[PDB]
């Protein structure tokens, strides 16, 4: 009794994972934190 | 009415406000109320919330008083003053032109524009809304050309625009 198969399709999904994600959602929060600054900053006059 | 004229004639510049006659701003001040036998005090609020010409002189004062600590964040294209100190004054029928309130009575001409084209009056500093407003205001007129109307002589070009405060 010993079976030997190997269809094992192996895959570097980790490294992607833990690299290129955390990037791209650090430069998404940039970039709507820019967007949103421009909009705003001073589009209200405080009067007396 | 005549009191308050008073203080032009002691300049000798009441000519300009239509002089000591009275009358032509009692009729008109009366054409607006449709001839009503009294007037009350909000009718004349009314009134005079429209620029009078014969009163120009109170709101522009108090506006003035307004504009004499106020900081903008611009520069003046004729002198290079920065920042402008006072009014502020924006051309319409052109792209980043700025001027300074000395700059503007005195008439500091630089050769290859005129100043007598439409303007836009600041006391206080602007905000962004007013900025992308003039934005459009401008590429608007840029689409509006062959001199609709024109005003080559002064003749008074006191009520320039209202800000609304
Ligand atoms: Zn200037």
């Amino acid at each position: 009794e010993v079976p030997d198969r190997d269809p094992e399709k192996s895959s570097e999904d980790d490294v992607y994972l833990h690299t290129v994600i955390p990037a791209v959602v650090v430069a998404a929060i940039l970039l709507i934190a820019g967007i949103i600054a421009m909009i705003c900053y001073r589009k209200k006059r405080k009067g007396k | 009415l005549h009191d308050s004229i008073q203080i032009p004639r002691q300049l000798g510049e009441v000519a300009s406000f239509g002089g000591s006659n009275i009358e032509p701003s009692v009729r008109s001040c009366f054409q607006f109320a449709n001839n009503k036998p009294e007037i009350e005090a909000a009718l004349f609020l009314d009134w005079m919330r429209l620029e009078p010409q014969s009163m120009v002189w109170l709101p522009v004062l108090h506006r003035v008083a307004a504009a004499e600590t106020a900081k903008h964040q611009a520069k003046c294209n004729i002198c290079k003053e920065c920042p402008i100190i006072g009014f502020r004054y924006r051309s319409l029928k052109h792209f980043n032109y700025d001027i300074c309130q000395s700059c503007f009575f005195s008439g500091r001409v630089a050769k290859g524009h005129k100043m007598h084209y439409p303007m836009v009056e600041y006391c206080t500093p602007t905000t962004s809304g007013e900025d992308v407003r003039d934005f459009a205001k401008v590429l608007k007129n840029k689409f509006r050309t062959k001199r609709y109307f024109a005003k080559h002589p002064r003749m008074g070009y006191l009520p320039v625009q209202t800000v609304l405060e």
